[PDB]
């Protein structure tokens, strides 16, 4: 279930920088952002 | 019994009051053999706060380097793991301020998986902050647009020092 | 930043404290402590203020019953 | 007078015992600590923490020194800890007396893990709250040990008991090694006490024990200053 | 949070708890009455209250003080039979030590063995744990002054300056600010510091028949309790 | 609920239910009083007539326990007369052992702690009967104590028991009991009990009196039936 | 005092008792171990069950305790009991060694444990003891032998025996591969390898995951050994290699 | 934010059972000898209903 969340969250990350393209390093963002947040409970 | 070595560290901070450097340098001489009286603890908290203090104070050309390279040296000696790690990026971070262009590359690329493979994460955001800058002022802006945003990464995820942020940023 | 709230204050006594208000009550801290500089006719308000301010709002007796610990 | 003679403690329908596992989990909410050994002798740290200036924390303390080379810390309950520390002094003088010969750590270990069972079948009691952490250096090797109400016994490595020990435990598999010195050994234990310390760390607020080859020893405010000071 | 036999004897909760232990903490307070115990820089003082409430009865017998040895004092809160034989279990214990060892007993290793004593009540399923709990003031040699306290589930402790009885939160409050000043400490301000802190806490302003007062000092370590005449003494003069 | 079965169980208010439960007992007994003059104290016993049946002088509530003390008992008749028998054993067993006669405040401190020893274990109940003692002696004054099923012993000037005891210590605080000896006291003790227990609730009953004091060399004793007389044709005239 | 009772005695309107029948399925679950015995030399097979990376490994066992020069045992359950239990027959054995000078046959001492543990279950009103362990020794009465115990009391002689939490599955196996005095310290290895292959979930089964104990004859030692964990993964792999060849043929 | 300050109000202390016992005592036809510090002494825990 958390590799639909990486992927919704990934477009949100080029969204901000006003992109058109989603590059590799907004993944492994998003991946550590799913990580920290399910660290919590 | 003990109050010379308070009389040391009163030297080093009059000195450092003052504004006077060789004297640092010349204390650090002529006190080494000393250390082998004292409890370890005291021994490496002296060595830290003059080597922290003598660094602080200004930069010289040929003095520096020096002491830093023996102190390096000397925490090899007595095998403390943590107090290395603090003097070797101490020293990865003094290169740069002498325009240097390989070494500042070599060292932190070793230093990155004894550091990533242990406990702390903060160092982790001094040395990749660090090896972004060096890439930078290198003139190769293809090689660091990736380090900083990885370093920031880490940082906002758990953090506590104010002046982190700021030079992030 | 709106009350005069004296020069020698410290606030970094108060955010160090553990006790995990809520964000309405930074609120009527700050309220209370006016209005107790206002009762004796003192148109700055100083620490003696926010001291017993801090205390009036907060009101959570020990709950720290030792010998289990 | 008379007791009641009828043990407290039986199995559940699903065969489990729930008196023992209430206490476990009563335990599982003391003052936390760790303990860890490397080659040259072993460290226990354990934090203490008054609730107002009032107290006078020279009075009392969490590290006991059961003879000169032996260590022993506890986690959870608070008067009994008194109890059975007395009763293990006077199993050590009882095996003195006989072999006029130190007790080597695992006899201590198995007679204290007995008086501590034998307490949940006999009649009309409750068992004790504690968890106990044994340290001692015979025969060149040191030695580390905990027990448990249930009274089953282990030799750990290096571990943690108290609250949020799982954490603790992950942080030492992430950390601990097989190689070590002692001074590295009370900087990585000191900087596991503080993952979830109070508000500020001070050289009262933390009591620390060692034991090596040379004896057990407990660390006086000086030194803990020190190493408190050039950490974090 | 419960089930079973939990809330009628001395065994674990579900969640960890005990609570035939917690009720005698609250029922220290039937009583109605509060004690304060300070320790200075070469003396130790404490201060209770006495009510009388009918005429019919003798002021004389109702003293709350009682002289366990020539060297240590107790006071006492909570009920009062369950007081009477703690005290007695103390006068025993410290006889024995003395005709065992041949020397006088340290204040710390008497106050340990009266809570060791007590500790065993909350282990067994007969005995009901003595809710009364216990202060005294001594003085050691080469230590000064010191002061402990006992309580009912056996947790002893040596304290600075401590108050037992309905109103403990707050003089605890009053004692910690005052205590922060951080300054020398003599007879005069001891006496006067522990009459306020009662007195302001209960808000009385009252008479030298209301208030019993014990005192120990390094130049004559006998307890004593002091006449009703140097207390207005020390009473009047505090009221500047 | 079921707080309140045995005596080894808190409420959780925290107090204990058995013992009051025992006081309510005690409540319903008849009367007594006993007051304290210059030199001496008197009892008062007010007996009621069940039937005609009985005789006068049966089942006597006032027991000698020594050769110089009186006491005096409301509650269950069987539990007072273990508990006189317990205290005259330690007052033997005392003298054996010692060799004088045993002081009030050491004989008072022994019932009290033994009866206290039965509010602890579930396997015991608590008594059912409060009492008082009094004595006098030549280099000693008068002594008055009082005892309760709890286990508390306190000093009086003067105490009554049983139903009507708000009542009856109304009329006890009025008289000046401080200076006037009790030669004349009988008088009044016989006036205080005939203005009570009217005659609505019952119709007849008996009185007793008691004596100590060196007015009869110490000891303890009963009132010759002339006095008694004199004092009961005196205390009908105070019914106008 | 009835009041608190539990009544830890009483039978029921059923006909059993639910003591023993509770500790029974206490003892089902928390361990795995099985015995082998068919020619000189018996085997005892324990599934490790505390194997995290942090323990020291010490003190040579964990579950198999010497008793006498030729006695050991294992044991399932809770583990403290297991210590007094084996404390108490040490002495038992040893006084028998006092009174006889003579080395004490096996079934004696098992029936006198019995006796004991069956003493609680009989009167005075405490929890049973819940532990089911095994015994193997010899003895010149009858040579080699094996035996299982029950927390109710009762026992009896057997050759292929399993008490872990999928012993059913052990018992079912065993039964229809088994060949009866051929079976040396060869062969019967290889069937407890596979046997404990088809308990555990776990594949691969991993060397320090298992112990091994064997007793043999000797004319002056009886010889009780432990074999180390340098020789069990040439074990796993030899079994690993005849049942490819086995897999592949078919 | 809705309600501001929490106000207590408890049982009278002894100087306050004198000062609530004299406004009841007023108007009554009473006699010049009357001592209410006995009855104040007497009335402990009366809530002033």
């Amino acid at each position: 279930a958390e590799v639909k969340g990486v992927c919704t969250e990934a477009g949100m990350y080029a969204l901000r920088e006003r992109r058109v393209h989603v590059t590799q390093e907004d993944f492994e963002m998003a991946v550590a952002k799913v990580m920290q947040k399910d660290s919590e409970k | 019994v003990q109050v010379k070595e308070q009389s040391i560290l009163e030297l080093g901070s009059l000195l450092a009051k003052t504004g006077q450097a060789a004297e640092l340098g010349g204390l650090l001489k002529y006190v080494r053999p000393f250390l082998n009286s004292i409890s370890k603890a005291k021994a490496a908290r002296l060595v830290r706060s003059l080597l922290d203090l003598f660094l602080d104070m200004e930069a010289a050309t040929g003095q520096e380097v020096e002491l830093c390279l023996e102190c390096i040296e000397w925490a090899k000696s007595e095998k403390r793991t943590f107090l290395r790690q603090a003097l070797e990026a101490r020293l990865v971070s003094l290169y740069f301020d002498t325009k240097r262009y390989q070494e500042a590359l070599h060292l932190g690329s070793q230093l990155l998986r004894e550091l990533k493979k242990m406990d702390d994460k903060a160092l982790l955001v001094e040395v990749q902050l660090l090896e972004s800058k060096t890439y930078h002022a290198l003139s190769n802006l293809p090689k660091a647009r990736a380090a900083l945003t990885s370093a920031r990464t880490t940082a906002n995820a758990i953090y506590c020092p104010p002046k982190l942020q700021a030079t992030l940023d | 930043s709106k009350m005069n709230l004296s020069e020698e204050v410290d606030l970094e006594d108060y955010v160090a404290r553990p006790d995990k208000i809520s964000g309405a009550d930074i609120n009527s801290i700050c309220q209370e402590s006016g209005m107790l500089a206002v009762r004796e006719n003192r148109y700055i308000v100083l620490a003696k203020d926010f001291e017993k301010a801090y205390k009036t709002v907060i009101k959570k007796d020990e709950q720290e019953h030792e010998f289990y610990k | 007078e008379r007791g009641y003679s009828f043990s407290l403690t039986t199995f559940s329908p699903s065969g489990k015992l729930v008196q023992i596992e209430y206490a476990l989990a009563a335990v599982a909410g003391g003052a936390p600590s760790v303990g860890i050994k490397a080659a040259n002798g072993v460290v226990l740290a354990t934090e203490k923490k008054q609730k107002s200036i009032l107290y006078d924390e020279r009075s009392v303390h969490k590290v006991e020194p059961i003879t000169k080379h032996i260590g022993l810390v506890y986690s959870g309950m608070g008067p009994d800890y008194r109890v059975l520390v007395h009763r293990a002094r006077k199993l050590a003088q009882q095996y003195y007396l006989v072999y006029q010969e130190p007790i080597p750590t695992a006899q201590l270990v198995q007679r204290v893990a007995s008086v501590m069972q034998e307490y949940t079948q006999s009649g009309g009691v409750r068992p004790f709250g504690v968890s106990l952490l044994i340290c001692g250096w015979n025969e060149g090797r040191p030695y580390l040990f905990q027990s448990d109400p249930s009274g089953a016994y282990f030799a750990w490595k290096a571990t943690a008991m108290g609250k949020n020990y799982v954490n603790g435990k992950t942080f030492l598999e992430k950390r601990y090694n097989e190689d070590l010195e002692l001074e590295d050994a009370i900087h990585t234990a000191i900087l596991t006490l503080k993952e979830s310390f109070e508000g500020q760390m001070t050289e009262d607020n933390i009591e620390v024990g060692i034991c090596n080859e040379a004896g057990f020893r407990r660390l006086t405010p000086t030194e803990v200053k020190d190493y408190l000071a050039a950490i974090a | 949070s419960s089930a079973g036999f939990d809330r009628h004897i001395t065994i674990f909760s579900p969640e960890g708890r005990l609570y035939q232990v917690e009720y005698a903490f609250k029922a220290i307070n039937q009583g109605g009455l509060t004690s304060v115990a300070v320790r200075g820089k070469d003396c130790a003082v404490i201060v209770t209250q006495k009510k009388v409430p009918d005429k019919l009865l003798d002021s004389s017998t109702v003293t709350h003080l009682f002289k366990i040895t020539e060297n240590i004092g107790c006071v006492m809160t909570g009920m009062t039979a369950d007081s009477r034989s703690q005290v007695q279990r103390a006068r025993y214990e410290a006889a024995n030590w003395k005709y065992k060892y041949g020397y006088e007993i340290p204040v710390d290793m008497l106050c340990k063995r009266i809570a060791d004593i007590s500790q065993v009540y909350t282990q067994n399923a007969e005995m009901r744990p003595l809710g009364c709990c216990m202060i005294l003031i001594g003085i050691d040699e080469e230590q000064g002054p010191q002061v402990y306290k006992c309580d009912p589930a056996g947790y002893y402790c040596g304290f600075k300056a401590t108050a037992a009885g309905v109103k403990q939160t707050e003089s605890t409050s009053f004692l910690e600010k005052k205590v922060k000043k951080k300054f020398d400490w003599t007879f005069e301000q001891t006496v006067e510091t522990a009459i306020t802190c009662l007195s302001t806490v209960l808000s009385i302003d009252f008479k030298p028949s209301e208030i019993e007062v014990g005192v120990v000092t390094v130049e004559n370590p006998k307890f004593r309790i002091l006449t009703e005449a140097e207390i207005d003494a020390h009473l009047v003069a505090l009221a500047e | 609920t079921g707080y309140d079965l045995s005596a080894s169980t808190f409420s959780p208010d925290g107090r204990v239910f058995q013992v009051e439960y025992a006081m309510k007992a005690v409540e319903n007994s008849s009367t007594a009083i006993g007051i304290r003059c210059k030199d001496g104290v008197v009892f008062g016993v007010e007996k009621l007539v069940l039937s005609k049946l009985y005789e006068e002088g049966s089942n006597k509530r006032l027991f000698n326990v020594d050769r110089h003390v009186g006491m005096a008992v409301a509650g269950l008749l069987a539990d007072a007369r273990s508990l006189a028998d317990i205290a005259r054993e330690e007052a033997s067993n005392f003298r054996s052992n010692f060799g004088y006669n045993i002081p009030l405040k050491h004989l008072a401190d022994r019932v009290a702690m033994y009866v206290h020893a039965y509010t602890l274990y579930s396997a015991v109940r608590p008594f059912g009967c409060s009492f008082m003692l009094g004595s006098y002696s030549v280099n000693d004054g008068a002594q008055l104590y009082m005892i309760d099923p709890s286990g508390v012993s306190y000093g009086y000037w003067g105490c009554a028991i049983g139903k009507a005891r708000q009542a009856a210590k109304t009329e006890i605080e009025k008289l000046q009991m401080k200076e006037m000896t009790c030669r004349d006291i009988v008088k009044e003790v016989a006036k205080i009990i005939y203005i009570v227990h009217d005659e609505v609730k019952d119709k007849a009953f008996e009185l007793e009196l008691s004596w100590v004091g060196e007015l009869t060399n110490g000891r303890h004793e009963i009132v010759p039936k002339d006095i008694r007389e004199e004092a009961e044709k005196y205390a009908k005239e105070s019914l106008k | 005092s009835r009041r608190y009772d539990s009544r830890t005695t009483i039978f029921s309107p059923e006909g059993r008792l639910y003591q023993v029948e509770y500790a029974m399925e206490a003892i089902g679950h928390a361990g795995t171990c099985l015995g082998i015995l068919a020619n000189d030399g018996v085997l005892l097979a324990a599934e490790r069950r505390n194997i995290h990376k942090l323990l020291d490994e010490v003190f040579f066992s964990e579950k198999i305790y010497k008793l006498n020069e030729d006695m050991a045992c294992s044991v399932a359950g809770i583990t403290s009991d297991a210590n007094v239990l084996t404390n108490e027959l040490r002495l038992i054995a040893q006084r028998y060694l006092l009174q006889y000078q003579e080395p004490i046959p096996c079934e004696q001492l098992v029936t006198a444990l019995c006796d004991i543990k069956q003493a609680y279950t009989q009167f005075g009103g405490k929890r049973p003891f819940g532990v089911s362990l095994l015994y193997i020794g010899w003895d010149k009465h009858y040579g080699f032998q094996l035996y299982q115990s029950d927390p109710s009391g009762n026992y009896g002689g057997w050759k292929a025996t399993c008490i872990g939490n999928n012993s059913a599955a052990a018992v079912s196996m065993l039964k229809q591969d088994y060949k009866e005095g051929e079976m040396t310290l060869k062969s019967a290895l290889a069937l407890a390898i596979k046997v404990l292959n088809k308990t555990m979930d776990v594949s691969k089964l991993s060397a320090e995951k298992v112990e091994i104990a064997t007793l043999t004859r000797e004319n002056g030692k009886t010889v009780i050994r432990v074999l180390k964990q340098k020789e069990v993964e040439q074990l796993i792999k030899k079994h690993e290699e005849e049942e490819a060849k086995a897999e592949r043929e078919k | 934010g809705r309600l501001d300050r929490k106000i207590h109000i408890d049982l009278p202390n002894e100087q306050a059972r004198l000062d609530i016992l004299k406004i009841h005592a007023g108007p009554i036809t009473k006699h010049g000898e009357i001592d209410y510090e006995a009855i104040v002494k007497l009335s402990d825990g009366f809530n002033g209903a």
